[PDB]
């Protein structure tokens, strides 16, 4: 799978390895202040319906369009990767990306 | 145009039946068709309805009343010119006279999402109905 | 490459509606079909775009059984939908499972699937993986 | 850099009885509660302590349905238990799943859970991760 | 989460990243069951009830009282990491700790 | 003090019943309650018991005899001053006269774990009982 | 040598029939036995050798229930077999799960097992892991 | 788990970490199908039965014999590793071999 | 040598029965034995068969006709000198006279994989049979 290292140099660098909407509003998991007095316990936790926060990624250097293009071209590798395995449960992927980064940079 | 109903009768609680609706001098491939029921002392209520286009995926769009969801199913066969309803797991609150109806007001455009065809002022060509009785 | 922690890898789901793809249920049902002989697959992702139009679909045979699969306990409803279309249908000549013709994924709550389930609200979309540290994440998120 | 193989990472789970926390069923029942809206999560550990007190608890509603969840096929009884308290009770006003009020995990046979299960012997405890090799592990073991 | 390395040379060293008992009796799988000769075959194995062996970790350089302290500060990161995941099956962390170890030896 | 039973009768094998036990001049929130049964020609055996404190989690402490586990469910309502027992999946070996009992000897301190209240020498205020007959 | 991508490793399943071992049903039934007290295990493998001999085995007690286990959704029939032997049997004085006496594995479609399932064509074999890149793969394969 | 490395420095070199048949034929997951253009989509894929291609491994430097004995002593090490885990579903080993290679390479 | 059948009778659809087959002056541990049935107006058809050697794993080799698979179970007890057939989930097409037969032609060497003993020309020592009738 393709992966950019979305990194800094205001002015920011895009590395690697119409049909676009500039406005990108997303949902995520509590951007900062991960801790409180008693919030990490699941009894006093957020819940299944209210654990999502809303954010807006800004199109600084045509980020949103190129992320949309990358998402639309990732499916070629992703479906061929999912075809080989035979398990029908949820399949984690970040470990494979980390091991690929370790194997390629060495 | 001229419709008739068949297949009603007396069953116990938890039983199953299958009703047929046929047309003599009317091709049903131009109408959207529905099943209704009426109890003695009550108004005539919606049960099920089925549309007229095919859509490859989501072939015939159907709709059901909330009391009969996951128990009743409606279907149609165009070559046999017939509309069936298969009812399963009957309760004694389902005892009524069942009626078949058709419309040409709707069934244009395509796929009808959401509560559609739930009224009775657009359905016409009602049959004589058949009696379905669920009792112990 | 600046990759220091394993939780710096994000898997984002972008909907097709943000790619100026027509998303009315009239012309979105022609990207879907039935096929026998293909196992279904699921993949975990992390976060996703807020959706514009979502769908809630159950189709059945004329004998009275649903042609879609029973959803596992992993499958949940999609988190944010501005418009949810409720479609109830019936398809006689069709056997197998439901598949997407463009190769896109049916997005649920942090699960992207190649099939559609029963009674669950999904959307159409594709996922992308990138590496973001905290200092750049606070710069873009707002 | 003492990590040479992946089998050097152990996951000992330490009980709360050695933490000078009381373990009578009355005082231990005051760390447990019921809540809906939280999925259960399980994690795998490899080894752990021999517990002093263990619990075998089943809770039912007025109808007859167990308020605790059912155990998967990998859930087994806790290996070493000096005392197993057999507790059974009825809790009318309570819905959801069972959760711990501190952060401690319900330890089973090499599986630590955030929830309780039907008819399985568990204990309280928290798991810890470190790295030792074989020379140190023969130095410390017995 | 936390993971100390724990090295020998007898004096001993701790390297991270009363209210305790001195005695620590634990159960383990086995040092080496290969010495029997055929015990690696499941039909000649011991089974569930005879799979574990007993051992005693000794509080030499206040080892038990710092492992019991370490286990309590571990719980916050573990509960948050289980909050992020959606799978209800048991989740292995050995590969995660190994990848986190490899991504910081730079 | 004065107790009374209700809800017995004649059922087939595999049936279900619900027995109620009511106190007139006594508040049952001071006592631990129990259900017993007696067959003709047999001694009076323990069936179920329920305690007097609530505990937030694990609530009211219950105990069942081994022949009636996973079939019989005891319950108490304090505001209605009643104690109930629901019998599910009845066998013809359960045919007996069922009796209601109260005790103030135990149910102090708190959580009663393990076989508790299984004897009959401390229970008092037995009612007249009701006949439960399971036969084909 | 060196290893470049995660997908460059392979796990092949080699059958015992290629080890000049007798594969007739009488001479292969003397390597299988029932035992209680052990869980079954499964392991993923990528590819392998097709066997000369494969087996389809069902074993029931005098009561009527089966002494083997139901297959999960991931278990499929073995892909290519030159001949398949269909065997039915009744085994009164035995209980537990089926196991291999030599320590070998029951090969299915990309899943190797320590136990034997119902109605599923398997073979006997052992899997091996290795590192092959695409250049020497095209040099060796076909 | 043992693992050889087939280098090409035709002649090949072997680096680790009768009862043999010379003719080895196998089945494998398709590779040229990736160049089809439309068949990466699961609706346009081959299915379960048409997913495999047959091939032959040539026995040039006692390759097949040293793979068969490799499996025969690999199964002794792998089964003890399957004894440790508590899960009865399909378990993967690819990530463990990759992390072990990165750990012994440093 | 001589055999007799027992256990037949009249049952409803979906019922169960168990047939017994005994020999007085014959030790059944040297023969492979089979159950057959015959309907009025039809030929005598194979139902089930069981072998003669034990094999530790896959103990006694059995075979069934395709209409009775996953419903009928054959069993052998050598100490009691008996052969049983437990029939479950009976259909009205199973109404026939059932017969017990022995053979010493095959059941030598070892395990009989695949359709074996499916004919009738080698089975001898037929009993008088018993009537099994499945009707509503
Ligand atoms: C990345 O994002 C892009 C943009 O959204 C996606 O590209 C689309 O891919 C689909 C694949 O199905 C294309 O759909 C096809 O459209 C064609 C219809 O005919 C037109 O062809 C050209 C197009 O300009 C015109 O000149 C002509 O007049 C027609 O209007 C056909 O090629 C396909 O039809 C198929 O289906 C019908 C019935 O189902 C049958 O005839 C055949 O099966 C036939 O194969 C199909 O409908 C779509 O046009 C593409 N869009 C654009 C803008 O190019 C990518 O898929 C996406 N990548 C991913 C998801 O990985
Ligand atoms: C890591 O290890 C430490 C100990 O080293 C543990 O810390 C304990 O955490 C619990 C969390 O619940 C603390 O309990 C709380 O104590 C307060 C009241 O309790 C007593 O406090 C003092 C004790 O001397 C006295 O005044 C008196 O006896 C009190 O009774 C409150 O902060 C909490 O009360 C909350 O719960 C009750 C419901 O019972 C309600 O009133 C409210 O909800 C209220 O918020 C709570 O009872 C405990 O005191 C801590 N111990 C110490 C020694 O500090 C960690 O739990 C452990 N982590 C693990 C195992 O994961
Ligand atoms: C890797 O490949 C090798 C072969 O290359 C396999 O090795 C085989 O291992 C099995 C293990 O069970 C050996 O089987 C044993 O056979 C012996 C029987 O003795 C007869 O045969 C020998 C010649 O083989 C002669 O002395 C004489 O004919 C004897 O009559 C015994 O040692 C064992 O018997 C045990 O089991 C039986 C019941 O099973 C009981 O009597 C007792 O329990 C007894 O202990 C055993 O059966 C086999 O011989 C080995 N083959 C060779 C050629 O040496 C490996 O298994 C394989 N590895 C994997 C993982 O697949
Ligand atoms: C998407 O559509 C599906 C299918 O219509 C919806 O699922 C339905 O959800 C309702 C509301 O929860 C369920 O009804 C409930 O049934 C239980 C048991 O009978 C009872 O509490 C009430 O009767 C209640 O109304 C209904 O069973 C269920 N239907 C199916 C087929 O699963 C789903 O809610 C829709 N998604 C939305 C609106 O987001
Ligand atoms: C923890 O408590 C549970 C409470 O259910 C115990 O499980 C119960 O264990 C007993 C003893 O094995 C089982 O009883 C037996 O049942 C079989 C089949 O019905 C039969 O041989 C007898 O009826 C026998 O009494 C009982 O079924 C079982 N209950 C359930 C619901 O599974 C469990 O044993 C306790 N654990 C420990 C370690 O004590
Ligand atoms: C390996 O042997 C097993 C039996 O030990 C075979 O499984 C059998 O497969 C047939 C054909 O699919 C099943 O029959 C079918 O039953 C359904 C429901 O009644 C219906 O569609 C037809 O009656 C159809 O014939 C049969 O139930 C099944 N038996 C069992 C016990 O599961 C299997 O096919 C064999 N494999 C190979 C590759 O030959």
């Amino acid at each position: 799978d393709e992966s950019p290292s979305f990194n800094t140099s205001i002015s920011l660098t895009f590395s690697y390895f119409n049909d676009c909407d500039a406005e990108l509003r997303i949902w995520s998991v509590q951007e900062d202040d991960l801790a409180a007095g008693l919030s990490w316990i699941p009894f006093f936790g957020p819940g299944i319906e209210g654990l999502y926060t809303a954010g807006l990624i800004k199109n600084q250097n045509n980020l949103v369009c190129r992320l949309r293009r990358l998402a639309n071209q990732t499916a070629k590798s992703l479906e061929l990767l999912l075809r080989v395995t035979t398990e029908e449960r949820t399949f984690s992927l970040i470990n494979r990306i980390a091991i690929d980064f370790l194997l390629t940079r060495w | 145009v001229q419709l008739q109903e068949s297949g009603g009768g007396l069953v116990q609680a938890g039983g199953s039946l299958r009703l047929s609706c046929t047309a003599s001098r009317g091709t049903i491939s131009l109408y959207a068709m529905a099943w209704f029921r009426q109890a003695p002392g009550k108004e005539r209520e919606f049960v099920a309805a089925i549309s007229r286009f095919y859509n490859d995926f989501i072939g015939y769009s159907t709709n059901y009343a909330d009391s009969v969801r996951a128990r009743f199913t409606i279907s149609r066969d165009n070559a046999e010119n017939t509309v069936y309803l298969l009812m399963n797991n009957l309760k004694p609150e389902d005892t009524a006279s069942y009626y078949c109806a058709a419309s040409t007001e709707w069934a244009s455009e395509s796929l009808q999402y959401g509560n559609w065809g739930h009224e009775s002022s657009k359905y016409a060509n009602w049959g004589q109905g058949t009696q379905v009785t669920v009792s112990s | 490459g600046t990759l220091q922690k394993t939780e710096d890898v994000h898997l984002m789901g972008f909907t097709l509606s943000g790619q100026k793809v027509a998303d009315s249920p009239l012309e979105a049902s022609k990207r879907w079909a039935f096929r026998t002989g293909v196992p279904p697959k699921n993949v975990e992702y992390t976060e996703g775009e807020e959706a514009k139009t979502c769908y809630n679909i159950s189709v059945t045979d004329p004998s009275g059984k649903s042609l879609l699969l029973d959803p596992p306990s992993n499958i949940r409803d999609y988190p944010k939908c501005k418009t949810v279309h409720h479609i109830q249908g019936q398809n006689p000549h069709a056997q197998g499972i439901a598949l997407h013709l463009w190769g896109a994924f049916f997005l649920y709550d942090r699960v992207a699937s190649t099939t559609m389930y029963r009674g669950k609200v999904f959307t159409e979309g594709n996922i992308a993986a990138m590496i973001v540290n905290k200092t750049v994440h606070r710069m873009i998120f707002s």
